[PDB]
Parts: structure tokens; sequence; C-alpha cells
């Protein structure tokens, strides 16, 4: 427990590389969070927006 | 529309191009997919109401 | 220029589909321009079948 | 009556599609080919590209 200064080095990366990992799950009002079903439903002119 | 009528529809292929090539319809507007791209895909059923 | 079927006048913009679209003529999909048409039966119908 | 526009009657055929996570019981006409192991490719499964 003397060592928290060190241990906090790296859950704070751990951390911040999972939020950024688990962020590509999110829509952000799209359709679908997953890139390939915008592409395989959806035609250019359309998919486009999403 | 008091009563409208659902068929489940399951178990097969289909062809969706023959129904938007047809001259028949005054609208065939979908939604979450664009009408080119239903002979690509696979559904876990249909419902035709 | 050309005539077309009334009813198919909806094809002649970027992003159509159909027959006309497909087999007799396409606009690119970032088309810079204008499409004009008009009711045309007072002149180019015949007087049975044309 | 077969004289009224708005007014007319108008028939409809609503298609409503389901996409769960079980396998899939409609498919587009789209024809299947063999699979290659342990090679680059692009790929669909069900409708899965």
């Amino acid at each position: 427990s003397a060592l928290g200064k060190l241990q906090n080095v790296v859950n704070q990366n751990a951390q911040a590389l999972n939020t950024l990992v688990k962020q590509l799950s999110s829509n952000f009002g799209a359709i679908s969070s997953v890139l390939n079903d915008i592409l395989s439903r959806l035609d250019k002119v359309e998919a486009e927006v999403q | 529309v008091y009563a409208w009528n659902r068929k489940r529809i399951s178990n097969c292929v289909a062809d969706y191009s023959v129904l938007y090539n047809s001259a028949s319809f005054s609208t065939f507007k979908c939604y979450g997919v664009s009408p080119t791209k239903l002979n690509d895909l696979c559904f876990t059923n249909v419902y035709a109401d | 220029s050309f005539v077309i079927r009334g009813d198919e006048v909806r094809q002649i913009a970027p992003g159509q589909t159909g027959k006309i679209a497909d087999y007799n003529y396409k606009l690119p999909d970032d088309f810079t321009g204008c499409v004009i048409a008009w009711n045309s039966n007072n002149l180019d119908s015949k007087v049975g079948g044309n | 009556q077969p004289t009224n526009v708005g007014y007319q009657p108008y028939r409809v055929v609503v298609l409503s599609f389901e996409l769960l996570h079980a396998p899939a019981t409609v498919c587009g006409p789209k024809k299947s080919t063999n699979l290659v192991k342990n090679k680059c490719v692009n790929f669909n499964f069900n409708g899965l590209t």
C-alpha cells in the first residue's frame, strides 16, 4: 500500500485505454455502432449520413 | 385496418428485386434498409402486414 | 434531351434506380445542374398509340 | 365507390424485418461460394459482411 503512487500510473492508463476502446460500441445517433452494418444495409447516398 | 392481417414468412430464399422492379407500386419506401440491398441479406423472420 | 413515360421522370436524379436509370440513361451522384420536364400528351401522343 | 381520389380504396403491404442474434431463415437470392481458411479475403456470413 506504500506504492500507490506507481500503481495509479498503471491504473489511469488502463482506464483511459479501456474507455477509448469501449467508445467504439456507441451509436452517436447512427442506426448501428458497427460500420459494416451501415455499409451492408444502406446504399451509398443514404449510408454517408450514418 | 380495424383488423389488419399479419402473415409470418420464414425458412426460404426470397427475391425482393422482383417486387421492387414491378410497375404495380405507387410507393416502395424502405426505412432501415435501402430497396437495392435486400437481395444481399438474410433475416431471422419476415412479417408481411 | 429525351422523351420518356411521365411516371418514370422520378428516375432522372442522382442516387436513382430502376429500368430507365439502369439501362437507358444515368446522372453521376454528385451532379451539378438542373432537371426540367413537362407533360407532352398534347404533342408526343398519337391518335391511338405512338 | 370506383367513381370516387384520396377517398378511393388503396391496398397496402408492410414488410417488417427481424435481425435477431439467432441463425437466419429468410435469405435473398445471392448464391453461396466455398470457404477458404487461413487466407486474406472479403467475406459475408448470413448478411454479416
